[PDB]
DNA sequence: GGGTATTCGCCGTGTACCTCTCCT
RNA sequence: CGGAGAGGUA
DNA sequence: CATGACGGCGAATACCC
């Protein structure tokens, strides 16, 4: 049977990031170091 | 040992190449050579010569073709050394003992039993006796009408009447194992009680056919006879299709219906806007039943039933609700056919390949494997015969 | 044996005897080429009486 | 017009493209191709003529003497097909050769010769092709598949990655001979070119060039432009032509007249390149150490210091330019080298080549060709000029030439059949510049790429591989023997021609068994093209692009004929209208379109020139004037489909059905049906049996009675006449007059083949299709084949079809077949089954057939004469004896019945070896032959002597009127009784003549059949009689059994129901047989349906017909009703004014329509849904197709309407009696003690490694140890089991199987020391 | 372009024929689910798919040249109207690309089979409990926008 | 089927297996090459012992 | 003399079944 | 009855 | 003699220090 940009949430719920930091911003939204 | 590299008689007279008593003679030759050279006391060059031409018979007879031309025959083709015999697909691991060819088996093509019970397959009549001949022997010993195993022969060649009866008597629960190839699972091969049919072709079960990739546009099977005790009960208890109806590999339900099981109760559960009887109050689904079969209420017809069902409590037992359902005249006709402790909302509705398939996942959930399979049985001839109603 | 019965037998059948190997009769491919109940199923506890004996 | 014949029953044809090219005769490929082998070339172009030219004059090694050949000639076969069919002989004709043996004068001045022995010798049998195109080869009937393999020439391919690195495309040129070393040229990661010969090791290119005797400077000069440097004083100013520049970035600021244009730094661009059109500068200095980068080549030498500065082709530097400059050497030679498009690959390849002369080029080949041989200059130069150069070893055939030239851009199209050196370079220099991407590689599976061999080509190679063979022993007796008066017969032995010849005829891949279930199977075995076989491809290794539809495709090979399976794209179908060129290339016909007028002037076009035009599709309207109506026809250009104006347009389709094969061309409504059930219905059209009574289709596509007709089945008038006389093994033909040779009677007799068994066991049965006294012209059919009803194929029957579900009986494909077409025995085949007796002779004495046999009663050899040998017409079952035989051990060896082969004895035939005395049976069989052939040599000789008294009657009363010498004087006075002669008598001298010929014809040769008959025929070895017996048995309908329409839908009969239960309609009338709907729709196969509709339709037509029949209404009435019926369509193509046929052929046609009218639905010029409504109309039948049906079981109307139809449906070669078997035990292998295979070896079924591996996953340990040992090679513990069974005691106690001692003693005789251990 | 004309032809194709009209018990109009054979078959499951039924009834639609790349020009007929010879010819590759492709794949597919077998073939529970803590930690399965 | 024989031979001969199978047991067991070891039982070279 | 990129020879490539001819 | 070649069925 | 298969892998080879 076997055949040989930017992200975007799409649903309503809370925002979680792990292995990310807090820094002072230009504009004030965190950039990722990680 | 000579009678593991025997001659094959062609027409009698003449013999086949055996491709490993050419190489023996080849090495054999060149050995006389090398002795009556070395007794000779002959020129080095020549004698080195016929050493290394007694060295490539030698690993020509071992390995042939392994370095080198590959030594030929009579033909192009290269001869079959000693390490051929053991090696490949057709060396002797995987040709005679990993597999090999069996004693009581026969094959056919297969036809669909509609009729059938899951358990059940349609063997005919002549591979059964010839599958079973020893024991047709013994009970026809049992019973006196064969003094010697030759009278026993000739009963069963002439076919006599009582030698049908025995037949019937010896196969009434000896399981039989039916394959098809590719045996892509284990369910490519699964145990039936086998039935006596008329006819050369054997019978097979529908809902098992999804289990064995099978259909019928010339579709062949193989059928084997387990013999002794231990494997007649390996049959029954371990490969009997009525105790493997799960999935081994996601354990999901193999006897779903498909094709015109699936139509049939599909095209008995929908409902129609204006169908004849529409409005009507029944008593049951035998009133339902009653009232399809005499012409006055359409199969789609949107009535009210006063339809009894069953729910398990907390201690296992049915505790029975009765009331008015607003369905349609087939569903409550279909109703009979489900079991006890199914909810009347499994058939409430056009049902389709998965909610069929989802009916059969809840009756297993709620009941067992007997009511599964005895439900699925049912299920199956309410759609073919709905479906030739249709 | 089960590797010989699988692929490369001349290579695996040379290792074998220039190791001078020994196959305990443990997998279900070794008992199918001998002819014994396999270790698994209903063999599974014959095997068990095989080997709480030795 | 319509012919007296083809009114019998017109077949409608809803067909609306008109026809401009007639369906070529089918099996024209191999006809065409023997024809090229074996007749007389005078040219020596085909054949057996360019065989010999090609192998002779054989000249001693010396060349004192010679062998000359001058011509050839085939005798007459020693029997004929019918006779090497009986016998089990091969059909073949004697080749009888005119040799001349020259000696010349032992030291003539030259070539003086002493002696001229011309003889004729026999070189042995060259197998002979049939009238239909197959061979008889050992008395079995075999065709030659055509082969596609790859053209002779030069092919350039590449890479596309996937070898080195990531996206380096390595390119490569295969030079192909048809006879001869592959000398491949390919580049390496590196960019050097390297040489194989014979796919052996890889050598430098340069190798080569150097073995062409060419020197490093001359290979340069070749593969390089030379660049100057024309110092002057100092400053290295280098002359140029501009164009050189472009591409790379500025060494130099370069100066124009003085005035520098471009400074370094800057990339020269094409605006910088034009803008020196007007800038003429040559001289222009440059850096001194730019030269680093540069290489010297050519070979420079001081004036007279005689020390060697600089050789060819070296990297120049500072020291070495400095010197060399210091010298006076003013011009200094470099190789013109790019990045993109000017490589130096040869430049390197000579770098890396060890070789510098050509002594070391050729030492260097002859290492590579003969590893492990230290070889002489002689040796090397000698191998070197055979690899490529001479004619008896290399050959480029004229199509491998044609391609060279063609891929090569030479205008000339002939030329040598051997290498050249300016082949090699031109290979080299297109190989280079494909790299410098300035060409294309080919396209392997182009179909102007791979060419087509057929029987006659192989057999000539064969016959060659023969003829070289047998010269090497002529040369070397030639000239070895001390010959003297020897005739040319001494040196030839015609054994190694008989062998490769016989060989190939009966051993080769592409010599095949017939397949012969039908007329198509003939047909398409005739047609099919093989890309496997010697030269070809295998199974097993070819990949999806070879295998798949290529564009090139379109028009000569089938994109829906194509085995399923190992097989799929490597066997293919010729097009119906494809044919081969004069190269071998598959080309096809088309229409030219000239000023926008299709006009009826044929071209066809082979892949190559076909992409170079725009053809328009078979699908495009047309006016009467030719002119496309549209103006924006669909067309294909090259290889791609789009839109272009009719004055675009250069070709257009002859035909809608040129792209399929003739089976895809036998489906109809072909274009509604997906094309995988496309390919399962025609593959399945030639496993359809012939059934008792042949059936027309009702739906049919028009291409019925070209397969019936040219596939030989049916009997055709060779010449038009009256049937003088008629039965059913025998047509006697009256010649019309205007068709008569001068001296002849005008009668032509075809006899039937009656009964007779095909390649599979069915039936080969002629019955005639004409009446007494029925004209017939010319093309006619006279009796009808296997298969074929009044001239048109008949695979199958006409079966009245409902779809709807029926109580699960049609589930997963199966099929429900009421019990009337069991009962009508329309499935029902007469299968004919050929039994042997040999009677041998054994060490302990001579084997017997007698009717003396032991133990066996008297009853059970009733059916056996005093012979021992079974009567004709004994009804015989399985055990019955059929030829009783005794071996003196007597033991009972008696030829028996199979078991279950219940049939009827149809033929007895006797063959004894000389010296035998042959037994009474055999005695009255040689009188009834005798009888027989005398018969054959009488009515064969009174029927042409009334056809010679008739034109006797006609000549005398004409000018010569005797009306009282006709009786008072006979007709045996007319030849020699004495008198003067005049015009009455003297034109009876050459037509009595010929009658007293056949008074010298039939009774001379009487004798010689006599001799036959009693000819003790020459059999095997030890072989004393051989008895053969052919038994006919009625195959009866089914379930088990395999059912096919020609669309895809296959299944298998379920049950045969009663006829009160079946499905019937309003009228009473049941369907025959009930199919699942629900395998239409993923299946996609709508044909099915449309068929089915006008399946209906079409019996309406003959429901209305047979009424008028049956009521008996005026002819007028039928005639009416009828012409409306053929009026139908949609501005139809066909025709048919039933005003210009008579009562009686109105009444005719009608009888013959009144079972249903016969519907031509050609494959993409079909019968349209409207059409198909208007025709139901015609019948009053509803025009959705369906009708209200009710249970046959019960009464009850099925809820909704049901599709009710006619459908054509095959019985296929797939009978359940053949497939059941059942084994308990058996006979055992010899070397592993497990049950033999097969049904005809009574064998076990193999319980393989997936089914252990299933065993195993449930635990059943016990039924899979029961599998490896007491059902299989444990001897003792299938003895004992097999008591304990009998017993009653249901438990083995199993045993070592014997195949596992097998290995360990096999691996024990490979020096190993295998052993079990203790317990 | 070609894909959305395919798509639209398939949307009406199947809208018309899902639905169907019925007189009421009234003499009023109604929308139904259709009694149509083949979207019975097709809406049941029992046989065929919207794929199947816009080849039969609505367009075969795109097809891919043999090295895979898509024709400029779909088919725009269905298997009632009937093919053109360009269209059957165009179809063709593909039929046969599925074909040889089945073909091929079974026996890569099936050695697959036997090297795992083998590598399994000797592993059987041979104990009701080792008394090991350690495992494995299963979430479910997310790409990213999906369960 | 379980007797076998043996043949006495004239001079001692090398087993392919044991030869030809890579990796080359004779050839790893002493650290000739295969090649060296291919052309002196093959008769091409020499070996002093 | 030692590490590493390239080369060359070997290993493997679905199951079951059916038909035919031909083979020291 | 072993092997080879060819074809076919699922 | 055949010259239409190819991917993976380990031992041997060669190249580059
Ligand atoms: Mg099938």
């Amino acid at each position: 049977q076997l055949t040989m940009s930017s992200i975007q949430v799409k649903n309503k719920g809370s925002i979680k990031l792990s292995n990310v930091k807090s820094v002072v911003n230009s504009s004030g939204k965190l950039v990722i170091t990680s | 040992p000579p009678d593991l590299r025997p001659l094959v008689p062609l027409d009698g007279g003449r013999f086949a190449t055996s491709d490993l008593n050419d190489l023996y003679r080849r090495v054999i030759n060149r050995n006389n050579r090398l002795k009556r050279l070395l007794d000779l006391a002959a020129p080095d060059i020549i004698v080195r010569n016929e050493k290394r031409m007694l060295q490539e018979a030698v690993d020509a007879l071992l390995d042939n073709g392994r370095r080198g031309r590959a030594i030929t025959g009579s033909n192009k083709r290269p001869l079959k050394s000693l390490a051929d015999m053991i090696k490949g697909k057709q060396g002797r691991f995987r040709q005679n003992l990993l597999g090999k060819r069996v004693d009581y088996s026969g094959r056919s093509v297969i036809t669909v039993g509609p009729y059938l019970r899951l358990h059940q397959c349609g063997l005919p009549k002549k591979m059964a006796l010839e599958l079973f001949k020893p024991f047709i022997y013994g009970k026809l010993e049992l019973r006196g009408l064969a003094t010697t195993i030759k009278a026993a022969k000739k009963m069963v060649e002439r076919e006599e009447a009582v030698v049908w009866d025995i037949l019937d008597e010896v196969i009434r629960e000896h399981p039989v194992l039916l394959n098809r190839a590719p045996t892509l699972h284990r369910l490519g091969i699964q145990a039936f009680e086998p039935v006596l049919i008329e006819g050369k072709a054997i019978q097979l079960h529908p809902l098992v056919c999804a289990a064995y990739n099978a259909d019928f546009d010339g579709d062949q099977m193989a059928v084997h006879v387990p013999l002794t005790l231990e494997a007649q009960l390996e049959a029954r208890a371990l490969m009997m299709s009525t105790n493997n109806i799960l999935s081994p590999a996601n354990g999901e339900p193999i006897i779903v219906p498909s094709q015109d099981v699936v139509l049939g109760l599909y095209y008995m559960t929908r409902d129609c806007v204006n169908a004849k009887g529409e409005g009507m109050v029944l008593t049951g689904p035998k009133e339902a039943e009653r009232l399809y079969r005499s012409g006055l209420a359409s199969l789609h017809a949107r009535v009210k039933v006063r339809i009894t069902e069953y729910e398990k409590d907390a201690n296992g037992e049915l505790v029975a609700k009765t009331s008015l359902k607003d369905t349609t005249v087939g569903r409550a006709i279909l109703w009979m056919i489900v079991p006890k402790g199914l909810p009347y909302s499994i058939v409430n509705q056009a049902l389709g390949k998965k909610a069929i398939s989802k009916m059969l996942n809840t009756c297993y959930r709620i009941l067992g494997l007997k009511p599964t399979v005895i439900f699925a049985d049912q299920i199956m001839y309410t759609g073919f015969a709905y479906a030739a109603r249709s | 044996i089960s590797a010989a019965s699988f692929q490369e037998t001349t290579r695996v059948l040379t290792e074998a005897a220039v190791a001078g190997k020994r196959d305990e009769l443990r997998g279900l491919k070794e008992n199918v080429i001998v002819g014994r109940l396999i270790p698994a199923g209903t063999g599974y506890a014959y095997h068990q009486d095989r080997m709480r004996r030795r | 017009v319509y012919s007296y014949t083809e009114k019998k029953r017109i077949r409608k044809d809803f067909g609306k493209r008109p026809q401009v090219l007639d369906v070529p005769y089918l099996l024209s490929i191999q006809l065409d191709s023997f024809q090229k082998f074996i007749e007389q070339d005078p040219e020596g172009q085909y054949g057996l003529e360019a065989a010999f030219r090609s192998v002779f004059p054989i000249q001693s090694y010396s060349g004192n003497s010679e062998l000359q050949y001058v011509s050839y000639r085939l005798g007459e076969p020693v029997f004929d097909v019918q006779e090497c069919q009986i016998r089990g002989v091969t059909y073949s004709a004697p080749l009888r050769v005119k040799l001349r043996l020259v000696i010349y004068e032992r030291e003539a001045p030259e070539g003086t010769v002493k002696d001229i022995k011309e003889q004729e010798v026999y070189m042995g049998e060259i197998p002979l092709m049939t009238d239909n195109g197959t061979f008889v080869i050992n008395g079995t009937e075999r065709v030659i598949v055509s082969q596609l393999h790859r053209s002779p020439g030069v092919f350039f391919d590449s890479d596309k990655g996937k070898t080195h690195s990531s996206g380096k495309v390595l390119y490569n040129a295969r030079i192909i001979p048809y006879r001869g070393s592959w000398l491949d040229f390919e580049f390496d990661p590196k960019d050097n070119l390297f040489v194989r010969i014979d796919r052996r090791r890889k050598l430098p290119a340069t190798i080569i060039l150097r073995a062409l005797n060419y020197t490093t400077e001359q290979i340069l000069d070749l593969f390089f432009e030379k660049v100057i440097f024309e110092i002057r004083d100092n400053k290295l100013q280098m002359e140029l032509v501009p164009e050189r520049l472009r591409g790379e970035t500025a060494s130099f600021d370069i100066e124009a007249n003085g005035k520098v244009y471009v400074e370094k730094g800057r990339r020269i661009t094409a605006r910088h390149i034009r803008q020196l059109e007007k800038d003429d500068v040559k001289l222009i200095e440059v850096p001194v150490e730019y030269i680093a980068g540069k290489v010297v080549a050519k070979d420079y030498i001081d004036e007279s210091t005689g020390e060697l500065i600089c050789a060819a082709n070296m990297e120049l530097s500072l020291d070495l330019l400095a010197k060399l400059s210091q010298s006076g050497h003013k011009r200094i030679e470099t190789l013109f080298t790019n990045d993109l498009d000017h490589g130096p690959y040869i430049s390197e390849t000579l770098r890396v080549d060890p070789t510098n002369d050509r002594l070391s080029a050729l030492v260097e080949i002859y290492r590579m060709m003969r590893p492990g041989e230290p070889p002489t200059r002689e040796a090397a130069e000698s191998l070197f000029e055979n690899l490529f150069f001479s004619e008896d070893r290399y050959d480029l055939s004229a199509v491998g030439r044609m391609k060279f030239n063609r891929s090569l851009l030479r205008e000339e199209i002939e030329g040598s059949g051997i290498l050249s050196k300016d082949d090699i370079i031109d290979v080299m220099k297109k190989l280079i510049d494909i790299r410098n991407g300035k060409g294309e590689v080919d396209d392997i599976d182009h179909l102007g790429n791979r060419r087509i061999r057929s029987v006659g080509e192989m057999a000539e190679n064969q016959f060659r591989v023969g003829l070289v063979r047998v010269e090497r022993a002529v040369k070397e007796r030639l000239s070895l023997g001390d010959l003297d008066t020897l005739m040319p017969q001494d040196m030839i032995n015609a054994k190694p021609i008989s062998a490769a010849v016989k060989e190939f005829f009966g051993s080769s891949q592409l010599s095949q068994f017939m397949d012969q279930n039908n007329p198509l199977s003939e047909i398409t075995h005739k047609r099919r093209i093989s890309a496997l076989g010697p030269g070809g491809l295998t199974r097993e290794r070819a990949g999806f692009e070879v295998r798949d539809v290529h564009p090139t495709h379109y028009g000569r090979v089938c994109p829906i004929e194509t085995p399923e399976g190992p097989n799929i794209g490597l066997i293919n179908s010729l097009s119906v209208y494809a044919q081969t060129n004069e190269y071998g290339f598959l080309e096809t016909p088309y229409r030219k379109v000239t000023d926008g007028v299709v006009t009826d002037e044929i071209h066809y076009l082979s892949a190559i020139e076909e992409g170079n035009y725009v053809i328009a599709q078979a699908n495009s309207n047309l006016d009467e004037e030719g002119h496309f109506v549209e103006d924006l026809v669909t067309c294909r250009s090259k290889g791609e489909s789009s839109l272009f104006s009719r004055d675009q347009v250069d070709y257009m389709d002859v035909s809608t059905q040129q792209v399929v094969s003739v089976g895809a061309s036998l489906i109809p409504f072909l274009e509604h049906d997906d094309a995988n059930r496309a390919l399962m219905g025609a593959n399945m059209q030639r496993q359809a049996v012939p059934t008792l009574r042949a059936d027309k289709p009702l739906v049919g596509t028009g291409m019925e009675r070209a397969v019936a007709v040219d596939s030989g089945v049916t009997a055709v008038a060779k010449r038009g006449g009256v049937v003088q006389y008629v039965d059913a093994s025998r047509i006697v033909i009256k010649v019309n007059e205007d068709e008569m040779y001068p001296g002849e009677a005008g009668i032509d007799i075809y006899n039937l083949t009656k009964y007779t068994r095909s390649n599979q066991n069915t039936c080969i049965n002629q019955m005639p299709c004409v009446s007494l006294g029925e004209p017939v012209e010319r093309g006619d059919v006279l009796a009808d084949g296997p298969s074929t009803d009044l001239g048109e194929l008949a695979l199958g029957q006409n079966m009245r079809v409902a779809f709807m579900p029926w109580n699960g009986y049609n589930f997963e494909d199966s099929i429900l077949v009421s019990e009337r077409v069991v009962q009508e025995d329309r499935f029902t085949t007469i299968h004919i089954q050929e039994l042997a007796c040999v009677s041998r002779d054994t060490k302990l004495g001579p084997e017997e057939i007698t009717a003396d046999i032991p133990n066996v009663g008297e009853a059970a050899l009733s059916k056996l004469d005093e012979s021992g040998i079974v009567y004709i017409g004994a009804e015989v079952t399985g055990g019955d004896i059929l030829v009783g035989k005794v071996t003196p051990k007597v033991k009972d060896s008696s030829l028996r019945v199979p078991n279950g082969v219940s049939g009827t004895v149809i033929d007895v035939q006797v063959f004894t070896r000389d010296g035998v005395e042959k037994d009474k049976r055999a005695l009255e069989i040689e009188e009834m032959q005798l009888k027989q052939a005398k018969k054959d040599l009488s009515e064969e000789l009174q029927i042409l002597e009334a056809g010679l008294f008739s034109r006797i009657r006609a000549v005398l009363v004409a000018g010569g009127v005797e009306a009282e010498k006709l009786d008072k004087l006979p007709r045996d006075r007319w030849l020699e009784l004495g008198l003067t002669d005049e015009e009455k008598q003297n034109q009876l001298e050459q037509l009595a003549e010929q009658y007293d010929e056949l008074k010298h014809e039939f009774e001379k040769k009487l004798e010689a059949k006599r001799r036959k008959i009693t000819q003790g025929d020459d059999l095997a070895p030890g072989v004393l009689k051989i008895v053969k017996v052919y038994l006919a048995v009625k195959r009866r309908i089914q379930p088990g059994d395999k059912m096919a329409g020609r669309h895809g839908n296959k299944g298998v009969i379920s049950k045969i129901n009663p006829i009160e239960d079946m499905p019937y309609d309003e009228n009473g009338t049941p369907v025959d047989i009930v199919l699942n709907p629900l395998g239409v729709p993923s299946r996609m196969n709508i044909g099915q349906i449309l068929e089915t509709h006008l399946g209906m339709a079409a019996k309406g037509i003959g429901d209305k017909i047979n009424a008028m029949l049956k009521q008996q209404q005026e002819v007028a009435k039928l005639r009416e009703f009828i012409q409306r019926a053929y009026d139908l369509g949609a501005d139809v193509r066909q025709k048919v004014d039933l005003s210009t046929f008579s009562d009686e052929e109105v009444m005719r046609l009608a009888e013959n329509l009144r079972k249903g009218m016969p519907i031509a639905t050609p494959v993409f010029d079909g019968a349209k849904e409207a059409e198909i409504k208007e025709l139901l109309k015609l019948g009053d039948l509803p025009t959705s197709g369906q009708i209200r049906l009710y249970d046959g079981r019960t009464g009850e109307q099925f809820e909704r309407p049901v599709t009710v139809g006619y459908m054509y449906m095959l019985k296929l070669n797939h009978l359940v009696d053949d497939k059941m078997h059942a084994r308990s035990t058996g006979s055992y292998s010899l070397v592993t003690q497990q049950p033999l295979g097969g049904k005809a070896q009574f064998g076990g079924q193999r319980f393989g490694e997936m089914e252990v591996w299933a065993l195993e996953a449930y635990g059943a340990a016990y039924t899979l140890q029961e599998m490896l040992t007491v059902k299989s090679d444990d001897v003792n513990g299938r003895t004992k089991m097999y008591k304990n069974i009998v017993d009653g005691n249901h438990q083995m106690e199993p045993g070592m199987p014997e195949s596992f001692n097998v290995l360990l003693k096999e691996i024990r005789s490979l020096g190993i020391n295998i052993e079990l251990e203790d317990e | 372009i070609w894909a959305a004309a395919n798509d639209r032809v398939s949307k009406a194709m199947m809208d018309n024929l899902q639905t169907e009209t019925v007189i009421n018990r009234d003499g009023q109009e109604e929308k139904q689910v259709s009694f149509n054979s083949i979207y019975m078959m097709a809406d049941s499951g029992a046989r065929g798919s919207a794929a199947q039924i816009r080849q039969l009834a609505g367009m075969r639609g795109l097809m891919a040249k043999p090295d895979g790349s898509i024709i400029e020009t779909p088919i725009t007929a269905n298997f009632r109207e009937g093919l053109n010879v360009l269209q059957y010819f165009i179809s063709t590759h593909g039929a046969r690309k599925g074909l040889a492709d089945t073909a091929l794949k079974t026996a890569n597919s099936g050695y697959l089979t036997r090297r795992l077998v083998d590598v399994a073939q000797d592993l059987v529970v041979t104990e009701d409990d080792c008394g090991t803590h350690e495992g494995i930690m299963m979430t479910p399965v997310i790409e990213g926008g999906d369960v | 089927r379980e007797r076998m024989g043996h043949i006495e031979l004239a001079s001692p001969t090398a087993h392919i297996w044991f030869l030809k199978s890579l990796p080359s047991r004779i050839g790893l067991l002493l650290d000739m090459p295969l090649r060296d070891i291919e052309r002196v039982l093959y008769f091409e070279s020499y070996v002093v012992i």
